């Protein structure tokens, strides 16, 4: 339940060697749970 | 001796054939609602003609020679075999589908009822049937009226007739593999089930 609250910031994958993870889990449940939902859970803009 | 004698009679031609015909008939019944139940007929029929080839395939060591026969049946009668399972995948993955969300906020409807152009959309979004497919789930969807389709019974339909020959052709596949190992075309069927 602790964990939920990075899963929008922008700094979630600080000190981590991965800082494009975000963009695989989206290319990897976006079919699935929806594209746009999550962009919404995961504080993304495909857009930009 | 009886194992034998089948195994070098001319089963094998007939089993081809049948097999042919089953992949045909099951493919022309799935769009029609009101042969449903030569539909499972048939079915049964393909699940007792399974048994018997697991009883052919009785007590063979590894790399045994009715097991290779059957292999090489397998691969002449490729087209069928990939077409059934391709008949069984398309409505496991249909039934995922209907249970996903994604279609869920797609349908839109409180009656559940989805339209035929919103469930092309929703499939073609999912992204995991190919063009041919969306038109053959189309067609074997009931629409009642104004190509509002009841998907949660579209799904359900073709579940329970044909449990028991999924059940079967995966046990029929698993054995080939565990007791021929090192085929390569028996690989192909393995991926594609």
């Amino acid at each position: 339940q602790w964990d939920r609250l990075v899963l929008n910031t922008p700094s979630f994958p600080s000190n981590y060697w991965d800082k494009f993870v975000k963009r695989k889990v989206l290319d990897k449940h976006g079919d699935i749970f929806g594209r746009e939902r999550i962009a919404e859970l995961l504080g993304m803009d495909l857009a930009s | 001796g009886n194992q034998q004698s089948l195994a070098h009679s001319r089963l094998w031609d007939a089993v081809v054939g049948f097999l042919h015909v089953f992949a045909h008939m099951m493919m022309k019944l799935a769009q029609d609602s009101s042969q449903i139940e030569l539909l499972k007929e048939l079915l049964d029929l393909q699940k007792d003609m399974v048994v018997m080839l697991l009883s052919l395939l009785e007590g063979n060591v590894v790399n045994g020679m009715i097991a290779r026969q059957m292999v090489d049946m397998l691969v002449e009668s490729s087209s069928n075999v990939e077409m059934i399972l391709k008949f069984f995948d398309m409505f496991l993955k249909l039934k995922d589908i209907v249970g996903s969300e994604a279609f869920q906020d797609y349908v839109t409807d409180p009656r559940g009822l989805i339209s035929k152009k919103d469930f092309q959309k929703a499939m073609d979004s999912q992204k995991q049937f190919t063009g041919p497919e969306i038109q053959f789930l189309l067609s074997c969807s009931e629409a009642d009226e104004n190509e509002m389709i009841n998907f949660e019974e579209f799904a359900n339909r073709f579940q329970e007739p044909a449990r028991d020959i999924g059940f079967n052709v995966a046990v029929l596949l698993t054995n080939l593999s565990e007791h021929v190992p090192h085929d390569p075309r028996l690989r192909n069927f393995l991926e594609l089930a």
